[PDB]
């Protein structure tokens, strides 16, 4: 997961 | 918004649709290129090229279940792409890449044609 | 093999799934959760959900035009997984992330419970 | 493209  | 984000999703996504057409799970369409068969999700299809976008949004041509393509069109090179549609990979070889690039042009696949383009002005 | 690989096709298909599902194009079931309705693609729907996958590729439920969930499922959780499921963003908050992933542990989204549980745990 |  990531911050997009 | 601030919303996360799973990287690998949109992979995942497209691997389980392969599956399903590899075991011919909801599958909704059939590709006729001359005497070859090729079974299909029409939102895939929709979803990766022009023509099939065109196609099955057209009010009648949405609910048919067989799609007779052109008889120029070579199975291989058909074949080749809609692989590609389901798993963003390209078997593009010398052999195959002039009915590749052909295909693509008729089914509207922009970044198919462009690669093939630039390999044939490479080997000139 | 010997394949090149589009880089953003998996994306890109995606988006255009997103835009088809926006439209109300090709979409062949409602996801009705107590008072209210979610069209979608049940191909989609099998390949980011375990429950989905399941319900679908049952010989009777596969042709289902209508699936009801169970009435303690919140529909804004859904709504979030159903979002999450055709563009790859999670909208997570404070507010949600119970409802989230309750209703990712009854679709059977593995990587969602993972990051709710993470996101539960960081706050006790 | 790439090489995969
Ligand atoms: N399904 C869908 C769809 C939608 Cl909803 N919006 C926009 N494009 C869509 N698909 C589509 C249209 C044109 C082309 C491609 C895909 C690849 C390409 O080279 N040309
Ligand atoms: N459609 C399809 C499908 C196929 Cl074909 N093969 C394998 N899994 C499929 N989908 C599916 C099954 C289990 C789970 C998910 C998706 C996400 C998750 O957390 N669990
Ligand atoms: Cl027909
Ligand atoms: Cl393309
Ligand atoms: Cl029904
Ligand atoms: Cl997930």
């Amino acid at each position: 997961w990531v911050i997009p | 918004d601030s919303c996360i984000q799973f990287t690998r999703h949109a992979s995942d996504v497209l691997l389980n649709l392969n599956r399903l057409r590899s075991r011919d799970i909801l599958t909704d369409v059939v590709i006729v290129v001359s005497r070859e068969q090729f079974r299909a999700h029409k939102t895939v299809l929709m979803a990766c090229s022009g023509l099939f976008y065109s196609i099955f949004t057209d009010q009648l041509k949405c609910n048919l279940s067989v799609i007779n393509l052109d008889p120029e069109i070579n199975p291989e090179g058909f074949c080749i792409l809609l692989d590609f549609m389901y798993t963003s990979r390209l078997n593009l070889r010398e052999g195959n890449i002039m009915a590749v690039m052909a295909t693509a042009m008729y089914l509207q696949m922009e970044h198919v044609v462009d690669t093939c383009r630039k390999f044939i002005k490479a080997s000139e």
